[PDB]
């Protein structure tokens, strides 16, 4: 939900701000070794604890990387919620009403039948949307065979649709 | 009680002072004892499950406050039902809808001529009341 | 018979699935592997650094 | 002692050599319009095998405050130029050292140094909106040498100072 | 999110909870120190001692009950804006154009589109005309399609005028 | 045109869906029942914990 | 709304401890 | 939210990394003790003294980077199921009545309806 | 027919909704900048007391 | 001394007054088809003046045992048959106080008794899927009195330990 990249950033940023505590903690100790200045920028960078420093330095080096992780995390946990959010939204297609309003897959017939026929002599204007994007499709939509329009639903990943009868469509299922 | 019955948490202060900081997230002073620790674990857990319900509830309201925008269009008319809609009970307006061969405004027809009770109304002042 | 039972398919399994109940496993899966691999590389820097403390003070 | 002396100085010989190389090529890497390389001066294509230098900045004003730092590399290149700074002070500081407090200052410079090298990468990061160049993960390697390199400098300072006031009483 | 004035607000109540706490805690005659309360409230705003004197406390209580409603609702807001993402458009009305003056607007070198400009009485559309035909450089196109291409170009940054049929039909290809 | 157009129920549930609706007790109630068992059970350990120790008292001293 | 309730209970506590501290000064001055 | 059996793996890990911060802690010849390293890892599991064996503190920062992960993924899918609330039906298809018994169901007393069930041939 | 049906957009609200691009840098570099302020800010501050 | 008893003892008599008249009627408030009172036991109205007791328990297993619990009033009459003897304890050791460890046990159970009428109270709010009665404001202030009452009991009875542990040596 973040990157693949951002969290080398983020760990540069905490290997740095722990050699600034064991600079300015040994330059004035509790954090008189390296291993304090890490932990402590370990407990900093989160967001529980421990040992709380005295020094002005060292108080204003936290209070600059310890909101700053606040928000990043913050951050997160909104980012991980909206992910989820989006993982709950619109479910599949399951009507010709739903074709209709998006545009996003297409979807073709047969070339020539009555099927193609159908929507060329309808009168709802909702087929007659359909039979329009049929029509002045770029490419063209209609495949030769049966067979062709299972080569392009099954190459497609989810981004094309094709419309034939229930029982040929139930053994291919099948 | 417990804390006085067998120290840090004698006064009663300290002992708020322990139940404040164990029903929010940060603090102070740290029990030694078994049953004072065990219920902190039962205090705790659970008021970071609620405070954690109240974010998500919140994050929830929010996300209900920037949905669907107002009507800007018939097919908003249509796509709904809690608002009703209709026009006046005589005059070109009815008879545009009646004779309408659009199937949207049709049904927006058929909606309001099946309508229960009666949205129409005698003068513009009744519809502005209503 | 010519439909389901001549068929190379199983149960049309209700749809597509079942229910997407919850979240899935895959992502705490992970972070249990990332904490076991944690776990166990820092259990054995621990032994590794007791026996080196042990021979240094047991050695002089 | 003169052990971690010499560790100091060929930490920071060897990050002055991963940071050149850095600068050099092979920094970020994009595919074109067929994949292409760059290093932050001109970008080379995998017809095949033409250069030419790609880093354009033009095609609110902190955009183009952001797009004039990005172009031509100013933050990494001072921060070269600050590691260099540093790199001479610690050789002048090895031998003769007269002062009891230029090797303090060196460091304090080193590390200076690396916080640029790190805000420098992270702007050059935010710059490039799919792979990344190997001097990217050989100038952070460069940049985590010289984070130890410093900590070992004010290791070995605070030593100093410390054997100074021991012998001072 | 949440606040474009109002961490002002937050910086100006976390000084005077410190300035109060600390005049709680040093005039009693370890918790004293103006620099110690100051950064105990910082303590107490983000997550990561304690005041014994049991009235200060109920300060740090009550501003850390405060920081934690604030960062409660800034979690809320932050995936309120991560959520939705509906961006909306900067100018809406006619007077928009009028009101500033960074996203410049033209019209067709020739026709009455800008015969309508010229011979207008409106002030509104008086003080288009004098921006449009004082404009550095020209606004004014060529052809339609070449206004097509300019505002394609402009990034939000140069707006046309034209019929508005011909408008939505560019606008629905 | 007489089971769609001619019925009562509209066959949209996306548009003005769920306003802001509060959070029911249900699911805090059975927090509040673990909460209480927990706390029963805390003071059922001390004191079974609390008579140890003082058979250990009258005993051992 | 959250703010009028810091200023409320920042001001409750306020005067809570002026006058605990009242009390008690003027309670070791009058014994001690 | 998010898990039904999950917890019990998020509590043996507890467990576990008890029993592994206090194998640490009591095998260095202050934050010594079983049920105070386990009150440790259960200060570590939610929110709110700190080991200096600088070995068990990988441990403890691993284990406290892995729960707040998990609070976080909690608050998020919390969320989502306040978000939506898009609730389904728990019967779908005709082999769902006769795959539970709790939901009776019925037809009419008379009718071909019943003589279809009556005189069916399928085992359903 | 000839605007609405005839065009190549779709436009009955083509604003769609996964929309899953993680997260960019963008919101994360200003806070970077501030990071490296306030640590060369407490840097000097330090040195000069 | 005696100042605290007496006022332990009226704390106590008025929670038990406050539990008794929270019992009795006006618990709650819910508008019919029309507002209308309830008592946990029978519903009153605001045709006016008729009363019935409107209790009924019908109209997985855990709905059962919560409409279980809910019917007849199993949480909150038991609490207070428990503050009732815990009443009769405090006066059994008011008067010729012999053992001197009943009084631990005395306000454990009213601490007990309290936690159980708040759970009761929790229940009864759980169960009410429009305003509310008065008499549940009572038996809240009466809880609020009880613990007061039992942090004052325990607070004596750790200061009689304390006297006899001085006077012990
Ligand atoms: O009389 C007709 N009977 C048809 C029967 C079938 C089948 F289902 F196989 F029985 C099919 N297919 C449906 C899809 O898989 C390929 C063949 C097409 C038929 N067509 C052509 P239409 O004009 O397009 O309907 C007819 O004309
Ligand atoms: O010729 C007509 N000219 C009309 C002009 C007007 C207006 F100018 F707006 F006043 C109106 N109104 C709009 C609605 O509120 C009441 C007045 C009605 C008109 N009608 C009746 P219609 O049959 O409803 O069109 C005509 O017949």
């Amino acid at each position: 939900p973040l990157a693949y990249e951002i969290w080398m950033c983020i760990v540069f940023a905490y290997i740095g701000v722990s050699v600034v505590l064991f600079l300015v903690s040994r330059f004035s100790p509790n954090e008189f070794g390296i291993f304090n200045s890490l932990w402590f920028s370990l407990g900093a960078f989160m967001q529980q604890g421990d040992i709380s420093p005295r020094s002005l330095s060292g108080r204003i080096v936290g209070g600059v990387w310890w909101f700053f992780t606040l928000i990043i995390i913050s951050s997160y946990t909104a980012n991980l919620a909206a992910f989820l959010t989006v993982e709950r939204m619109v479910s599949p297609i399951e009507s010709a009403e739903d074709l209709a309003k998006q545009t996003e897959i297409a979807y073709g017939t047969l070339d020539s039948g009555s099927t193609k026929e159908f929507f060329r002599r309808s009168k709802i204007a909702v087929y007659e949307k359909m039979w329009s994007y049929m029509k002045s499709a770029e490419p063209s939509v209609f495949t030769k065979t049966t067979a062709d329009g299972v080569a392009r639903v099954r190459k497609s990943k989810g981004k094309f649709a094709f419309l034939l009868e229930s029982t040929m469509n139930e053994y291919i299922e099948q | 009680l417990v804390s006085r019955f067998s120290s840090n948490e004698f006064g009663i202060f300290n002992s708020l002072w322990f139940s404040l900081g164990a029903f929010m997230q940060q603090g102070d002073i740290s029990p030694r004892s078994l049953s004072g620790r065990i219920v902190g674990g039962v205090w705790w857990f659970f008021t970071l499950i609620i405070i954690s319900s109240y974010t998500a509830n919140l994050a929830a309201f929010l996300t209900v406050e920037r949905m669907v925008s107002p009507i800007e269009s018939a097919e908003d008319l249509a796509k709904q039902t809690e608002i009703a809609y209709g026009t006046l009970e005589a005059g070109s307006t009815k008879e545009f809808f009646r004779r309408s061969k659009i199937a949207v405004f049709e049904k927006m027809w058929t909606y309001m001529k099946s309508a229960e009770p009666s949205v129409f109304v005698r003068t513009t002042e009744e519809g502005m009341i209503r | 018979k010519w439909w389901y039972d001549k068929g190379e398919c199983g149960a049309k399994d209700s749809g597509s699935k079942d229910k997407t109940s919850a979240l899935s496993l895959s992502n705490v899966a992970g972070v249990f592997y990332i904490l076991v691999g944690g776990l166990g590389l820092a259990m054995m820097v621990a032994l590794i650094e007791f026996c080196y403390k042990s021979r240094a003070e047991s050695k002089r | 002692r003169g052990v971690q002396m010499l560790l100091t100085t060929v930490g920071a010989f060897a990050a002055f050599s991963l940071m050149t190389i850095a600068v050099g090529t092979d920094y970020w890497l994009y595919s074109r319009g067929v994949m292409t390389h760059s290093g932050l001066w001109r970008t080379c294509c995998l017809f095949k095998g033409l250069c030419k230098q790609i880093d354009h900045f033009p095609e609110d004003t902190a955009e183009y405050f952001l797009r004039a730092v990005r172009a031509s590399s100013i933050f990494p290149i001072l921060s070269v130029i600050l590691l260099f700074m540093g790199g001479l002070c610690i050789a002048a500081s090895e031998f003769y050292k007269t002062r009891h407090n230029i090797i303090l200052s060196a460091g304090i410079f080193f590390v200076s140094a690396g916080l640029s090298n790190i805000i420098g990468i992270i702007v050059y990061i935010s710059a490039n909106a799919y792979s990344y160049g190997w001097s990217f993960y050989f100038g952070a390697l460069s940049f985590i040498i010289a984070e130890m390199v410093g900590v070992l400098a004010v290791h070995m300072f605070i030593d100093r100072h410390k054997q100074l006031r021991a012998t001072a009483r | 999110p949440l606040a474009y004035e109002i961490w002002m607000c937050i910086v100006f109540a976390y000084i005077g909870v410190s300035v109060v706490l600390f005049l709680v805690s040093r005039f009693s005659p370890n918790e004293f120190g103006i620099f110690n309360s100051l950064w105990f409230s910082l303590g107490a705003f983000m997550r990561q001692i304690s005041p014994r004197s049991l009235s200060g406390r109920i300060v740090g209580g009550v501003w850390w009950f405060f920081t934690l409603i604030i960062i409660s609702s800034y979690t809320a807001n932050l995936a309120a804006f991560l959520t939705v993402e509906r961006m909306v458009s900067p100018i809406e009305s006619a007077e928009d154009l009028s009101k500033q003056t960074e996203i410049a607007y033209g019209t067709l070198d020739s026709g009455s589109t800008k015969e309508f400009f010229r011979r207008s009485k409106i002030a509104v559309f008086d003080k288009m005309w004098t921006y449009m035909r004082s404009a550095e450089p020209s606004v004014f196109v060529r052809t339609t399609a070449e206004g097509v291409a300019r505002v394609r170009k402009s990034k939000g940054k140069y707006a046309y005028l034209l019929e508005s049929t011909m408008n939505e039909y560019i606008e629905q290809r | 045109k007489w089971w769609y157009d001619k019925g009562e129920c509209g066959a949209k549930d996306s548009g003005s869906k769920e306003k802001t609706s509060a959070l029911s007790l249900s699911n805090v109630a059975g927090v509040f029942y673990i909460l209480v068992g927990g706390l029963g059970l805390a003071m059922l350990v001390a004191l079974i914990e609390f008579c140890y120790k003082s058979r250990a008292e009258a005993k051992r001293m | 709304g959250v703010f009028y309730i810091l200023i409320g209970g920042l001001g409750l506590a306020m005067l809570v401890a002026l006058i605990e501290f009242c009390y008690k000064s003027r309670s070791e001055s009058k014994r001690m």
